[PDB]
């Protein structure tokens, strides 16, 4: 999985 | 370039609200939005997201990039999740910041008008 830069992950 | 007419409106404005609307007004700081009389319009929730995306992402001449904001952080995977093929599009001085951050609010606003 391709998590993008300066992106939050608290969606999941 | 992208084109928000395919994204899932609905669940970007349950996501700001949520959780994005309080970042700008944290960013804010207490500085009010009748500090700032120009404001910037939009005309439907695509175009709406098309200026969001613009003024919060790219760098102006006044506000070199918000794009490590906590705000802006949070925008970029609503809109990862919620408009199909965004993700791929993004794989490749602060004079003005406040005052771009209240234009945000007020397009923000109007992305989230009813229907
Ligand atoms: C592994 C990457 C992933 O699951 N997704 C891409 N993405 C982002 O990178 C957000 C910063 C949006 N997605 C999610 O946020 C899931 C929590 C999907």
């Amino acid at each position: 999985c391709h998590w993008l830069e300066n992106c939050w992950r608290g969606f999941c | 370039m992208y084109d928000f007419t395919n994204c899932d409106f609905e669940k970007i404005k349950a996501a700001y609200l949520s959780t994005i609307s309080k970042d700008l007004i944290t960013y804010m700081s207490g500085t009010k939005s009748t500090e700032f009389n120009n404001t910037v319009s939009c005309s439907n929730r695509p175009h709406c997201l098309t200026e969001i995306q613009s003024l919060t992402f790219n760098p102006t001449a006044g506000c070199a990039s918000l794009a490590k904001e906590m705000f802006a952080m949070k925008t970029k995977a609503a809109l990862a999740i919620w408009c199909p093929g965004y993700s791929e599009t993004q794989i490749n001085t602060t004079n003005k910041c406040l005052e771009q951050v209240s234009q945000l609010q007020g397009l923000w606003r109007r992305f989230n008008r009813p229907l």
